[PDB]
RNA sequence: AUUCGGGUCUUGUAAUUGGAAUGAGUACAAUGUAAAUACCUUAACGAGGAACAAUUGGAGGGCAAGUCUGGUGCCAGCAGCCGCGGUAAUUCCAGCUCCAAUAGCGUAUAUUAAAGUUGUUGCAGUUAAAAAGCUCGUAGUUGAACUUUGGGCCCGGUUGGCCG
RNA sequence: ACCCACUCGGCACCUUACGAGAAAUCAAAGUCUUUGGGUUCUGGGGGGAGUAUGGUCGCAAGGCUGAAACUUAAAGGAAUUG
């Protein structure tokens, strides 16, 4: 969001829910981040890098939250033969 | 003094939470109001409303006080409040600690055109409670806010400028209308937007980079 | 689909709708009945001359007691006869019977448990002059 | 059988009668510039409003239309000839933004007392409705001129004026007369 | 400021003072005008203004404004609505004060807004007013999908840039 | 006949709410100020009153259609404490 002079005036680009693509909002205290943790090849994992997930409230309330993250993942890196696209 | 309780608030007062910008990007839950204190300095309260309220507690019939109070800094963030306590005073000062707590942001933005600073509202927005609905909607500038007293004043403690109200229901009820007025700004930021479209990079928790500092002892 | 007709050529139904359901207003009512002409002692008109028939002592009971000090006025114009207020009057020594005067509205509700009526007019002028006038004493009242 | 000689109300009425907030708010604008109805107030809100009306229906029509460019080129040089619109806010957008005590400022009344020919703003309106205080040629004698900008620098004391120039008034000459027959004596 | 005093400013006053200003009104003249009246002009007069004296409604709430004295309380909780007591009343009556709009302000009727309490935009219908006992059925309102898409060429306009 | 899996169509129940609602509650009473899928009917404070009058249907009892003057500050819903 800018004005004319192309400077941003919001207080903040607020986060996205990574399932669902809407917004996450302040008061939306069951709204998630996950941290997965970036493996060596000695199969540690380094302390500072996170392949990171958002979820909105909504979504783990619905009971979604799960496959949503397995999907997620998976397209991700993360796993393989978890989540099927085809049911 | 302050001795926090919580590692939002040791994070606090150690100086690595600058803004509450951080609490509210990554939705952090707020439950220690000097937290609010120490980021928003410049935070303006107003009592609303004091109202003797007869309790009836075991045969024992007592004089208490009922107050609503709004606070906000009059840039981009609000709160309200509801407290019943014994004494005045003490309602009042109990109410201010719970708008403290629940303080919500604002997406200000433009009428059409795009000078100067965001005035009134972005988009159309609606908050419901009880019966009353109250309906907020984006004026041009100089239009003032066009709403009841108690509406305006939340609106005036948040920094909103111009901006055309419509209610319904028994608005009679200023709880209730406090209460719905703040739903409505309180969605502003949950309208997607097309400018918020953009995808982002997802931040890394405050409380992940400080993780060492503000751990309990 | 919200009852009611939503087609792009249902006009008539619409508007018919429309009609006959404005009949439960109360005001509409009143106005195309010609309630005022018919009916209302005034006839439609802000004001009424009428000549007092009797002094009222009335006496309306809940929650307060007013020992009513009222008239019964005949309207000249309908020969239709009314009650009235007279305000502000602690003795009635303005307002005598046989005497013209002029009447306006007034808005007292009457009440239920006490026996207490609603009249609808307040005395605005006794033989010409001004009640209020008599009552700051500034202008005297011709006696006849 | 006449035409019908045209006429308009000036003002208007607030909504809210009683509201502490507008009261003080209205009683500290005619404060500072010495009016006397809090209607002088509702006439300035009347003209405003209805410049923040023809205002909007120009911004809701398209850019490079005909219309919207003429009226509201229009109404922009008419507000800036009498200097309620700055020089540097010359389009539309800032003419909404415009508030009461932008219109306020340019009252013949308060200029006489920010050109300093006054000693307060109340002595501005005495010595204007007094006839003393001209308009380059012209006296004026209402203290709501609206001063048009090229007719700033114009403004002084009436060459009719005691003090303009011209003799002394009637009580300066009453007490000549007094004190030289009375020394005569 | 160490203390007297060096001055800036703004106030409360004092039916304190001082000298300025001026049109309300009066009036030669002229202007105006068919003739006049007036306006606009203007000699000559014309206030400390202890009276060139401003009102109309209010002061429990709605709704701006009383934590003020006496009287009441036999002409007394009382009259848009709701409140509220009686030796001691902010709620009645009188004075004082204050508030609002002001050469105007109140009151009555009508009407528009408020009223999303007429609802096309826009109401409601389980229990608050309101789904016909039930189906059939003409006017009326309403009615699935589908029939040149897609591609290639050329022409000249009106805003916007980087050069002027 | 039964048992398991599935499937249209019923029928009630049990959970919840994303949603609605004044609340009780509701798979509709949801997709409703972010207000428009088609259509029928009805209501506009409480009384006066389903009364009076007219018309119509019925052998009658009655039904259908259905006011006004006047009156009144509430009548009413749901929930909560004792
Ligand atoms: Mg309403
Ligand atoms: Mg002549
Ligand atoms: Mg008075
Ligand atoms: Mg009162
Ligand atoms: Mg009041
Ligand atoms: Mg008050
Ligand atoms: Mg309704
Ligand atoms: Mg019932
Ligand atoms: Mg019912
Ligand atoms: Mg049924
Ligand atoms: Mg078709
Ligand atoms: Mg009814």
């Amino acid at each position: 969001m800018e004005n004319d002079k192309g400077q941003l005036v919001e207080l903040y680009v607020p986060r996205k829910c990574s399932a669902t693509n809407r917004i996450i909002k302040a008061d939306d205290h069951a709204s998630v981040q996950i941290n997965v943790a970036k493996v060596d090849e000695e199969g540690r994992a380094i302390p500072g890098e996170y392949v990171t997930y958002a979820l909105s409230g909504y979504v783990r309330s619905r009971g979604e939250s799960d496959d949503s993250l397995n999907r997620l993942a998976q397209n991700d890196g993360l796993l393989k033969n978890v989540w099927s696209y085809s049911r | 003094g302050w001795v926090p309780v919580t590692k939002l608030g040791r994070l606090v007062k150690a100086g690595k939470i600058t803004t509450i910008e951080e609490i509210f990007l990554h939705s952090l839950p707020v439950k220690e109001f000097q937290i609010i204190d120490t980021l928003l300095p410049g935070l303006q309260d107003e009592v609303m409303n004091i109202k003797p309220v007869q309790k009836q507690t075991r045969a024992g019939q007592r004089t208490r006080f009922k107050a609503v109070v709004v606070v906000g800094d009059s840039n981009g963030h609000v709160g309200l409040g509801i407290k019943t306590a014994k004494e005045v005073a003490g309602a009042i000062r109990a109410g201010i600690i719970i708008a403290k707590l629940s303080v919500i942001p604002i997406r200000r933005g433009y009428w059409g055109t795009n000078l100067g600073q965001p005035h009134s509202l972005a988009t159309k927005t609606t908050g419901k409670c009880g019966s009353v609905t109250v309906r907020l909607i984006p004026a041009p500038r100089g239009s003032g806010i066009v709403a009841s007293p108690a509406v305006k004043k939340l609106l005036q403690l948040a920094g909103v400028e111009d901006v055309y109200t419509q209610s319904n229901g028994k608005t009679r009820t200023l709880e209730n209308t406090l209460k719905a007025a703040f739903v409505a700004i309180g969605n502003t930021y949950g309208f997607l937007t097309p400018n918020l479209w953009a995808e982002q990079p997802l931040p890394v928790s405050p409380l992940d980079i400080y993780s060492d500092e503000a751990s309990a002892q | 689909g919200k009852g009611k007709p939503r087609g792009l050529n249902s006009a008539r139904k619409l508007r018919v709708h429309r009609r006959n359901n404005r009949w439960a207003e109360n005001n509409y009512k009143k106005r195309l009945l010609g309630t005022a002409f018919k009916s209302s002692p005034f006839g439609g008109s802000s004001h009424a001359k009428g000549i007092v028939l009797e002094k009222l002592g009335i006496e309306s009971k809940q929650p307060n007691s007013a020992i009513r000090k009222c008239v019964r006025v005949q309207l000249i114009k309908n020969g239709k006869k009314v009650t009235a207020f007279v305000p502000n009057d602690g003795c009635l020594n303005f307002v005598d019977e046989n005497d013209e005067v002029l009447l306006a509205g007034f808005g007292r509700k009457g009440k239920a448990k006490g026996d207490i009526p609603g009249v609808r007019f307040k005395v605005v002028k006794v033989s010409g002059v001004s009640l209020l006038a008599l009552w700051k004493e500034k202008k005297e009242k011709p006696r006849s | 059988p006449r035409a019908p000689r045209t006429y308009s109300k000036t003002y208007s009425t607030p909504k809210r009668p009683y509201e502490s907030s507008r009261l003080d708010a209205e009683l500290k604008l005619a404060g500072e510039f010495g009016l006397k109805n809090k209607k002088e107030i509702y006439r300035i809100s009347f003209q405003l409003s209805k410049i923040r009306r023809a205002a909007r229906d120009l911004l809701t029509r398209d850019e490079k239309d005909p219309k919207r460019l003429f009226e509201g080129n229009a109404l922009i040089r008419r507000l800036v000839r009498v200097g309620v619109l700055s020089e540097d806010k010359k389009k539309l957008d800032y003419v909404l933004a415009l508030k009461v005590e932008d219109f306020l400022e340019r009252r013949l009344q308060t200029q006489v007392y920010k050109l300093g020919l006054a000693k307060s703003v109340h002595h501005a309106r005495v010595l204007i409705t007094q006839r003393h205080i001209a308009v380059g040629k012209q006296i004026v004698n209402i203290p709501s001129f609206m001063v048009r900008l090229d007719s700033e620098k114009h403004i002084d004391f009436a060459p009719t004026s005691p003090f303009g120039g011209a003799r002394p008034g009637r009580v300066a000459r009453r007490n000549a007369a007094r004190k030289a027959e009375a020394s005569g004596e």
